[PDB]
Protein backbone atom coordinates (compact mmCIF):
# COMPACT_ATOMS: atom_id res chain seq x y z
CA UNK A 1 0.00 0.00 0.00
CA UNK A 2 3.18 2.04 0.66
CA UNK A 3 4.78 3.50 -2.62
CA UNK A 4 8.74 3.58 -2.49
CA UNK A 5 10.02 6.17 -5.14
CA UNK A 6 13.85 6.48 -6.21
CA UNK A 7 15.45 9.39 -7.92
CA UNK A 8 17.10 9.02 -10.40
CA UNK A 9 16.74 5.73 -11.98
CA UNK A 10 20.26 6.00 -13.54
CA UNK A 11 23.37 8.44 -12.44
CA UNK A 12 26.50 8.52 -13.80
CA UNK A 13 29.18 9.71 -11.81
CA UNK A 14 33.19 9.33 -11.36
CA UNK A 15 35.26 7.33 -8.81
CA UNK A 16 35.95 10.39 -5.67
CA UNK A 17 32.54 11.96 -6.32
CA UNK A 18 30.35 12.93 -3.89
CA UNK A 19 26.34 11.81 -4.84
CA UNK A 20 23.30 11.48 -2.84
CA UNK A 21 20.45 9.54 -3.61
CA UNK A 22 16.78 10.15 -2.88
CA UNK A 23 13.85 7.52 -2.19
CA UNK A 24 10.12 8.93 -1.22
CA UNK A 25 7.52 7.31 0.35
CA UNK A 26 3.54 7.61 -0.26
CA UNK A 27 2.86 7.11 3.25
CA UNK A 28 4.82 8.65 6.68
CA UNK A 29 6.68 6.16 7.24
CA UNK A 30 9.21 7.70 10.86
CA UNK A 31 12.84 6.12 10.07
CA UNK A 32 11.41 2.41 9.03
CA UNK A 33 13.90 2.89 6.03
CA UNK A 34 16.85 0.93 4.70
CA UNK A 35 19.05 1.19 1.75
CA UNK A 36 20.69 -2.07 -0.08
CA UNK A 37 23.43 -2.68 -2.28
CA UNK A 38 23.44 -4.95 -5.54
CA UNK A 39 26.18 -6.20 -7.81
CA UNK A 40 25.16 -8.14 -10.89
CA UNK A 41 24.35 -12.01 -10.08
CA UNK A 42 24.43 -11.50 -6.34
CA UNK A 43 21.83 -10.95 -3.72
CA UNK A 44 21.53 -7.59 -2.51
CA UNK A 45 23.28 -6.17 0.68
CA UNK A 46 22.14 -3.81 3.00
CA UNK A 47 23.98 -0.55 4.09
CA UNK A 48 21.82 1.82 6.42
CA UNK A 49 18.84 0.56 8.51
CA UNK A 50 16.56 2.97 10.36
CA UNK A 51 17.35 5.58 7.65
CA UNK A 52 20.68 7.01 9.25
CA UNK A 53 22.18 3.76 11.08
CA UNK A 54 25.36 2.38 9.19
CA UNK A 55 25.45 -1.39 9.40
CA UNK A 56 28.97 -2.88 10.56
CA UNK A 57 31.97 -3.05 8.13
CA UNK A 58 30.08 -0.29 5.94
CA UNK A 59 32.60 2.02 4.98
CA UNK A 60 31.89 5.50 6.79
CA UNK A 61 31.80 7.11 3.39
CA UNK A 62 28.00 6.18 3.24
CA UNK A 63 25.40 7.98 5.45
CA UNK A 64 21.74 7.84 5.18
CA UNK A 65 19.50 10.54 6.39
CA UNK A 66 15.08 11.37 6.46
CA UNK A 67 12.29 10.50 8.64
CA UNK A 68 8.35 10.98 7.01
CA UNK A 69 8.07 11.03 3.69
CA UNK A 70 11.75 12.32 2.23
CA UNK A 71 15.10 9.90 2.50
CA UNK A 72 18.66 10.18 1.03
CA UNK A 73 21.38 8.02 0.90
CA UNK A 74 25.25 9.93 0.09
CA UNK A 75 28.49 8.12 -0.88
CA UNK A 76 30.71 10.93 -0.08
CA UNK A 77 33.90 9.93 -2.41
CA UNK A 78 32.39 6.49 -4.66
CA UNK A 79 34.73 3.91 -4.85
CA UNK A 80 35.19 1.71 -7.82
CA UNK A 81 33.12 -1.03 -5.94
CA UNK A 82 30.25 1.20 -5.42
CA UNK A 83 28.95 1.27 -8.82
CA UNK A 84 25.91 -0.91 -8.46
CA UNK A 85 22.23 -0.55 -8.18
CA UNK A 86 20.92 1.19 -4.98
CA UNK A 87 17.57 0.10 -3.32
CA UNK A 88 15.78 1.36 -0.79
CA UNK A 89 12.68 -0.57 1.54
CA UNK A 90 10.24 0.28 4.09
CA UNK A 91 9.64 -1.85 6.84
CA UNK A 92 7.08 0.25 8.37
CA UNK A 93 3.81 -1.62 7.24
CA UNK A 94 3.00 -4.89 5.04
CA UNK A 95 3.76 -5.40 2.40
CA UNK A 96 7.16 -4.43 2.88
CA UNK A 97 7.84 -2.67 -0.13
CA UNK A 98 10.95 -1.52 -1.97
CA UNK A 99 12.03 1.48 -4.06
CA UNK A 100 12.30 0.86 -8.14
CA UNK A 101 16.23 1.08 -7.62
CA UNK A 102 18.84 3.76 -8.64
CA UNK A 103 22.01 2.48 -11.22
CA UNK A 104 25.39 4.47 -10.62
CA UNK A 105 27.58 3.85 -13.92
CA UNK A 106 30.70 5.58 -14.91
CA UNK A 107 31.40 8.31 -16.62
CA UNK A 108 33.84 8.17 -19.78
CA UNK A 109 33.84 10.63 -22.94
CA UNK A 110 32.04 9.85 -25.90
CA UNK A 111 32.90 6.53 -27.73
CA UNK A 112 31.58 5.63 -31.03
CA UNK A 113 31.09 1.88 -31.59
CA UNK A 114 32.91 -0.16 -33.95
CA UNK A 115 30.71 -1.99 -35.74
CA UNK A 116 30.43 -5.58 -37.32
CA UNK A 117 27.74 -7.95 -39.30
CA UNK A 118 27.86 -11.29 -39.51
CA UNK A 119 25.75 -13.44 -41.98
CA UNK A 120 23.55 -16.73 -41.42
CA UNK A 121 26.16 -19.86 -40.97
CA UNK A 122 26.08 -22.57 -43.63
CA UNK A 123 24.89 -25.25 -40.70
CA UNK A 124 22.16 -22.60 -39.71
CA UNK A 125 21.14 -22.11 -43.25
CA UNK A 126 21.03 -25.97 -43.79
CA UNK A 127 18.52 -26.39 -41.07
CA UNK A 128 16.12 -24.20 -42.75
CA UNK A 129 16.73 -21.16 -40.82
CA UNK A 130 18.95 -17.75 -41.23
CA UNK A 131 19.86 -15.62 -38.97
CA UNK A 132 21.81 -12.28 -39.14
CA UNK A 133 23.74 -10.84 -35.97
CA UNK A 134 25.30 -7.36 -35.85
CA UNK A 135 27.42 -6.36 -32.95
CA UNK A 136 28.12 -2.70 -31.48
CA UNK A 137 31.14 -2.83 -30.02
CA UNK A 138 32.48 -0.69 -26.87
CA UNK A 139 30.48 2.72 -27.12
CA UNK A 140 29.38 5.12 -25.08
CA UNK A 141 26.87 6.25 -23.95
CA UNK A 142 25.03 3.17 -23.56
CA UNK A 143 21.90 4.49 -26.05
CA UNK A 144 22.63 3.37 -29.65
CA UNK A 145 19.89 2.34 -32.24
CA UNK A 146 20.30 -0.46 -34.44
CA UNK A 147 17.72 -1.00 -37.66
CA UNK A 148 17.75 -3.53 -40.09
CA UNK A 149 17.12 -3.00 -44.07
CA UNK A 150 16.61 -6.18 -46.05
CA UNK A 151 17.18 -4.69 -50.10
CA UNK A 152 16.85 -0.97 -48.35
CA UNK A 153 13.12 -2.24 -46.32
CA UNK A 154 13.40 -1.39 -42.90
CA UNK A 155 12.66 -4.05 -40.53
CA UNK A 156 10.78 -4.42 -37.95
CA UNK A 157 9.02 -7.27 -35.49
CA UNK A 158 11.90 -10.19 -36.47
CA UNK A 159 15.13 -9.36 -34.41
CA UNK A 160 16.02 -8.97 -30.66
CA UNK A 161 18.96 -7.25 -29.13
CA UNK A 162 20.98 -7.36 -25.60
CA UNK A 163 23.29 -5.52 -24.14
CA UNK A 164 26.31 -5.89 -21.96
CA UNK A 165 26.79 -4.34 -18.19
CA UNK A 166 29.11 -2.08 -18.45
CA UNK A 167 32.38 -3.21 -18.83
CA UNK A 168 34.76 -2.41 -15.82
CA UNK A 169 38.43 -2.41 -18.28
CA UNK A 170 37.17 0.75 -20.19
CA UNK A 171 33.45 1.86 -18.80
CA UNK A 172 31.87 0.86 -22.25
CA UNK A 173 29.14 -1.16 -23.42
CA UNK A 174 28.61 -3.96 -26.19
CA UNK A 175 25.21 -4.48 -28.10
CA UNK A 176 24.47 -7.60 -30.03
CA UNK A 177 20.96 -7.69 -32.58
CA UNK A 178 20.09 -10.71 -34.51
CA UNK A 179 17.65 -10.63 -37.33
CA UNK A 180 15.56 -14.49 -37.96
CA UNK A 181 14.71 -14.67 -41.42
CA UNK A 182 13.37 -18.12 -42.70
CA UNK A 183 15.69 -19.62 -45.30
CA UNK A 184 13.07 -19.51 -47.89
CA UNK A 185 12.76 -15.43 -46.76
CA UNK A 186 16.46 -15.15 -46.44
CA UNK A 187 16.72 -16.41 -50.02
CA UNK A 188 14.56 -13.92 -51.73
CA UNK A 189 16.48 -10.77 -50.85
CA UNK A 190 20.24 -9.93 -51.73
CA UNK A 191 21.41 -6.74 -49.55
CA UNK A 192 21.46 -7.28 -45.34
CA UNK A 193 22.45 -4.05 -43.72
CA UNK A 194 22.43 -2.88 -40.30
CA UNK A 195 22.33 0.90 -39.65
CA UNK A 196 23.47 1.85 -36.34
CA UNK A 197 22.98 5.41 -34.61
CA UNK A 198 24.79 6.82 -31.89
CA UNK A 199 26.23 10.32 -30.21
CA UNK A 200 29.69 9.34 -31.45
CA UNK A 201 28.68 9.39 -35.08
CA UNK A 202 28.49 12.51 -36.58
CA UNK A 203 25.71 10.33 -39.01
CA UNK A 204 24.57 6.83 -38.94
CA UNK A 205 26.70 4.41 -39.86
CA UNK A 206 25.80 1.14 -42.10
CA UNK A 207 27.59 -2.42 -42.61
CA UNK A 208 25.95 -4.53 -45.23
CA UNK A 209 26.72 -7.59 -46.98
CA UNK A 210 25.42 -9.33 -50.43
CA UNK A 211 23.27 -12.57 -49.86
CA UNK B 1 28.88 -16.39 9.95
CA UNK B 2 24.63 -17.58 9.83
CA UNK B 3 24.11 -17.75 6.47
CA UNK B 4 21.48 -19.20 4.49
CA UNK B 5 21.88 -22.08 1.78
CA UNK B 6 18.75 -22.44 -0.98
CA UNK B 7 17.91 -25.15 -3.23
CA UNK B 8 18.26 -25.56 -6.85
CA UNK B 9 17.04 -24.00 -9.56
CA UNK B 10 13.49 -25.16 -10.64
CA UNK B 11 11.32 -25.11 -14.24
CA UNK B 12 7.94 -25.26 -13.72
CA UNK B 13 4.56 -25.45 -16.23
CA UNK B 14 2.19 -22.92 -15.77
CA UNK B 15 -0.50 -23.75 -13.33
CA UNK B 16 1.68 -26.11 -11.19
CA UNK B 17 3.67 -24.93 -8.06
CA UNK B 18 6.92 -25.09 -6.82
CA UNK B 19 8.34 -25.53 -3.30
CA UNK B 20 11.91 -23.71 -2.32
CA UNK B 21 13.88 -24.29 0.32
CA UNK B 22 16.40 -22.50 2.67
CA UNK B 23 18.68 -23.77 5.06
CA UNK B 24 20.22 -22.12 8.15
CA UNK B 25 23.87 -22.48 8.21
CA UNK B 26 26.44 -21.92 11.03
CA UNK B 27 23.27 -20.89 13.21
CA UNK B 28 20.13 -22.21 14.08
CA UNK B 29 16.77 -20.78 13.60
CA UNK B 30 16.21 -19.49 17.15
CA UNK B 31 13.77 -16.32 17.56
CA UNK B 32 14.76 -15.04 13.93
CA UNK B 33 11.94 -14.65 11.22
CA UNK B 34 12.91 -15.38 7.69
CA UNK B 35 10.99 -13.84 4.10
CA UNK B 36 11.10 -15.12 0.60
CA UNK B 37 11.85 -11.75 -1.54
CA UNK B 38 12.17 -12.22 -5.48
CA UNK B 39 13.64 -10.33 -8.11
CA UNK B 40 12.23 -5.14 -9.20
CA UNK B 41 12.43 -6.28 -5.52
CA UNK B 42 9.21 -8.35 -4.13
CA UNK B 43 8.53 -9.43 -0.65
CA UNK B 44 6.07 -12.75 -0.70
CA UNK B 45 5.95 -13.66 2.77
CA UNK B 46 7.85 -14.80 5.61
CA UNK B 47 7.49 -17.27 8.49
CA UNK B 48 8.63 -17.43 12.29
CA UNK B 49 9.89 -21.24 12.94
CA UNK B 50 9.79 -20.75 16.58
CA UNK B 51 5.71 -20.16 16.54
CA UNK B 52 4.91 -21.72 12.91
CA UNK B 53 3.25 -18.25 12.89
CA UNK B 54 3.46 -16.98 8.71
CA UNK B 55 2.81 -13.43 7.26
CA UNK B 56 2.40 -13.07 3.63
CA UNK B 57 1.38 -10.26 0.89
CA UNK B 58 -1.79 -9.87 0.02
CA UNK B 59 -0.86 -9.92 -3.81
CA UNK B 60 -0.31 -13.94 -3.17
CA UNK B 61 -3.00 -14.49 -1.03
CA UNK B 62 -4.51 -18.23 -1.85
CA UNK B 63 -1.12 -18.88 -3.52
CA UNK B 64 1.61 -19.09 -0.77
CA UNK B 65 2.75 -21.32 2.28
CA UNK B 66 5.56 -21.76 4.28
CA UNK B 67 6.83 -24.45 6.55
CA UNK B 68 9.71 -25.09 9.03
CA UNK B 69 11.90 -28.09 10.10
CA UNK B 70 13.12 -26.86 13.30
CA UNK B 71 15.21 -30.53 13.46
CA UNK B 72 17.17 -29.74 10.06
CA UNK B 73 16.59 -25.63 10.09
CA UNK B 74 15.13 -25.67 7.09
CA UNK B 75 12.31 -23.50 5.87
CA UNK B 76 10.28 -23.73 3.14
CA UNK B 77 8.12 -21.22 0.75
CA UNK B 78 4.82 -23.01 -1.63
CA UNK B 79 4.16 -21.07 -4.42
CA UNK B 80 1.38 -22.57 -6.60
CA UNK B 81 -0.80 -21.54 -9.26
CA UNK B 82 2.19 -20.63 -11.35
CA UNK B 83 2.32 -18.30 -14.24
CA UNK B 84 4.96 -17.02 -16.39
CA UNK B 85 4.95 -14.01 -14.64
CA UNK B 86 6.18 -16.00 -11.73
CA UNK B 87 9.80 -16.31 -13.12
CA UNK B 88 11.92 -14.85 -10.70
CA UNK B 89 15.13 -15.27 -9.05
CA UNK B 90 13.42 -16.01 -5.29
CA UNK B 91 16.01 -15.17 -2.21
CA UNK B 92 15.35 -15.85 1.09
CA UNK B 93 15.80 -13.49 4.12
CA UNK B 94 16.36 -13.03 7.61
CA UNK B 95 14.87 -10.05 9.34
CA UNK B 96 16.97 -8.10 11.63
CA UNK B 97 15.55 -9.48 15.48
CA UNK B 98 13.13 -7.32 16.58
CA UNK B 99 14.30 -7.91 20.22
CA UNK B 100 17.12 -4.99 19.46
CA UNK B 101 14.72 -2.61 17.36
CA UNK B 102 10.95 -2.89 15.23
CA UNK B 103 12.73 -0.92 12.78
CA UNK B 104 13.81 -4.04 10.83
CA UNK B 105 16.41 -4.89 8.18
CA UNK B 106 16.93 -8.22 5.69
CA UNK B 107 20.28 -8.98 7.48
CA UNK B 108 21.07 -12.00 5.69
CA UNK B 109 20.53 -13.27 2.14
CA UNK B 110 20.19 -16.09 0.40
CA UNK B 111 22.10 -16.52 -2.97
CA UNK B 112 18.65 -16.86 -4.67
CA UNK B 113 16.74 -19.64 -6.31
CA UNK B 114 15.96 -19.40 -10.16
CA UNK B 115 12.22 -20.56 -10.75
CA UNK B 116 11.68 -20.69 -14.59
CA UNK B 117 8.00 -20.97 -15.47
CA UNK B 118 7.13 -21.97 -18.79
CA UNK B 119 5.32 -24.38 -21.22
CA UNK B 120 8.67 -25.20 -22.76
CA UNK B 121 10.65 -28.81 -22.30
CA UNK B 122 14.09 -28.55 -21.25
CA UNK B 123 16.23 -28.12 -24.88
CA UNK B 124 19.79 -27.65 -25.72
CA UNK B 125 21.11 -25.52 -27.88
CA UNK B 126 22.43 -25.16 -31.66
CA UNK B 127 25.60 -23.54 -31.56
CA UNK B 128 26.74 -21.57 -34.87
CA UNK B 129 29.94 -19.92 -36.09
CA UNK B 130 29.84 -16.04 -36.31
CA UNK B 131 32.69 -16.42 -38.47
CA UNK B 132 34.90 -13.46 -39.45
CA UNK B 133 35.53 -12.00 -42.69
CA UNK B 134 36.26 -8.54 -44.37
CA UNK B 135 32.82 -7.02 -42.85
CA UNK B 136 34.20 -8.00 -39.54
CA UNK B 137 37.50 -6.19 -39.45
CA UNK B 138 38.11 -2.44 -38.64
CA UNK B 139 41.81 -2.58 -39.20
CA UNK B 140 44.01 -4.74 -36.95
CA UNK B 141 41.30 -6.45 -35.17
CA UNK B 142 38.71 -8.91 -36.67
CA UNK B 143 35.50 -9.80 -34.88
CA UNK B 144 34.13 -13.42 -34.32
CA UNK B 145 31.34 -15.65 -32.04
CA UNK B 146 29.19 -17.68 -31.73
CA UNK B 147 25.55 -17.87 -32.07
CA UNK B 148 23.98 -19.65 -29.36
CA UNK B 149 20.34 -20.64 -29.90
CA UNK B 150 16.90 -21.95 -28.79
CA UNK B 151 17.92 -23.66 -25.67
CA UNK B 152 15.74 -23.72 -22.20
CA UNK B 153 15.99 -23.33 -19.85
CA UNK B 154 19.22 -20.65 -18.80
CA UNK B 155 21.37 -21.12 -18.08
CA UNK B 156 23.99 -21.13 -20.70
CA UNK B 157 28.47 -21.26 -19.91
CA UNK B 158 30.29 -19.51 -23.08
CA UNK B 159 34.28 -19.86 -22.87
CA UNK B 160 36.71 -19.55 -25.98
CA UNK B 161 39.55 -21.86 -26.12
CA UNK B 162 38.99 -23.59 -23.27
CA UNK B 163 39.64 -20.32 -21.11
CA UNK B 164 42.78 -19.57 -22.63
CA UNK B 165 41.10 -16.28 -24.58
CA UNK B 166 39.56 -13.92 -22.20
CA UNK B 167 40.61 -10.58 -23.40
CA UNK B 168 38.09 -8.56 -25.88
CA UNK B 169 35.26 -11.29 -25.34
CA UNK B 170 31.68 -9.97 -24.71
CA UNK B 171 29.05 -12.61 -24.25
CA UNK B 172 25.66 -11.01 -24.09
CA UNK B 173 22.76 -11.33 -21.83
CA UNK B 174 20.18 -13.83 -23.29
CA UNK B 175 17.06 -12.85 -24.97
CA UNK B 176 13.73 -15.11 -24.75
CA UNK B 177 12.24 -15.42 -28.34
CA UNK B 178 8.69 -15.44 -29.01
CA UNK B 179 9.31 -19.15 -29.28
CA UNK B 180 9.82 -19.29 -25.85
CA UNK B 181 13.31 -20.59 -26.58
CA UNK B 182 16.61 -18.77 -25.27
CA UNK B 183 19.30 -17.09 -27.88
CA UNK B 184 22.60 -15.63 -26.68
CA UNK B 185 25.74 -14.57 -28.69
CA UNK B 186 29.11 -14.48 -27.30
CA UNK B 187 31.72 -12.43 -29.47
CA UNK B 188 35.43 -11.90 -28.96
CA UNK B 189 37.67 -8.98 -30.78
CA UNK B 190 41.43 -10.77 -32.09
CA UNK B 191 44.12 -9.66 -33.82
CA UNK B 192 43.29 -10.02 -37.60
CA UNK B 193 46.80 -11.36 -38.64
CA UNK B 194 45.74 -13.76 -35.81
CA UNK B 195 43.60 -15.88 -38.10
CA UNK B 196 45.57 -17.74 -40.29
CA UNK B 197 47.63 -18.87 -37.25
CA UNK B 198 45.60 -19.57 -34.37
CA UNK B 199 42.34 -21.99 -33.78
CA UNK B 200 39.18 -19.91 -32.09
CA UNK B 201 37.08 -22.26 -30.42
CA UNK B 202 33.88 -21.26 -28.59
CA UNK B 203 32.79 -23.86 -25.45
CA UNK B 204 29.61 -23.76 -25.21
CA UNK B 205 27.75 -25.71 -21.70
CA UNK B 206 24.17 -26.10 -21.25
CA UNK B 207 23.48 -28.47 -18.08
CA UNK B 208 20.21 -29.04 -17.81
CA UNK B 209 20.41 -30.23 -21.10
CA UNK B 210 23.75 -32.40 -20.84
CA UNK B 211 24.84 -30.18 -24.46
CA UNK B 212 28.26 -29.70 -24.67
CA UNK B 213 29.50 -28.52 -27.70
CA UNK B 214 32.92 -27.13 -29.11
CA UNK B 215 32.91 -25.06 -32.44
CA UNK B 216 35.65 -23.56 -34.81
CA UNK B 217 35.29 -20.72 -36.03
CA UNK B 218 37.08 -20.51 -39.23
CA UNK B 219 37.25 -17.73 -41.56
CA UNK B 220 35.70 -18.02 -45.40
CA UNK C 1 4.02 -26.44 3.52
CA UNK C 2 1.95 -25.47 6.74
CA UNK C 3 2.29 -22.87 8.98
CA UNK C 4 -0.47 -20.88 10.14
CA UNK C 5 -1.36 -17.59 8.17
CA UNK C 6 -1.72 -14.71 10.28
CA UNK C 7 -1.50 -11.30 9.44
CA UNK C 8 -2.90 -10.24 12.60
CA UNK C 9 0.34 -11.26 14.19
CA UNK C 10 3.26 -9.34 12.62
CA UNK C 11 6.09 -11.98 12.76
CA UNK C 12 8.44 -8.71 11.99
CA UNK C 13 7.86 -6.71 15.07
CA UNK C 14 6.35 -9.20 17.80
CA UNK C 15 9.68 -9.81 19.83
CA UNK C 16 9.77 -5.72 20.47
CA UNK C 17 6.02 -5.32 21.20
CA UNK C 18 6.79 -9.09 23.63
CA UNK C 19 9.32 -6.78 25.56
Amino acid sequence: DIQMTQSPSSLSASVGDKVTLTCRSSQSISNYLNWYQQTPGKAPKVLIYAASSLQSGVPSRFSGGGSGTDFTLSISGLQPEDFATYFCQQSYSSPYTFGQGTMLEMKRTVAAPSVFIFPPSDEQLKSGTASVVCLLNNFYPREAKVQWKVDNALQSGNSQESVTEQDSKDSTYSLSSTLTLSKADYEKHKVYACEVTHQGLSSPVTKSFNR
Amino acid sequence: QVQLVQSGSEVKKPGSSVKVSCKASGGTFSTYTFSWVRQGLEWLGGILPLLNIANYAQKFQGRVKFAADKSTNMAYMELSGLRSDDTAVYYCARHSNSWFSPKWYFDVWGRGTLVTVSSASTKGPSVFPLAPSSKSTSGGTAALGCLVKDYFPEPVTVSWNSGALTSGVHTFPAVLQSSGLYSLSSVVTVPSSSLGTQTYICNVNHKPSNTKVDKKVEPK
Amino acid sequence: KWASLWNWFDITKWLWYIK
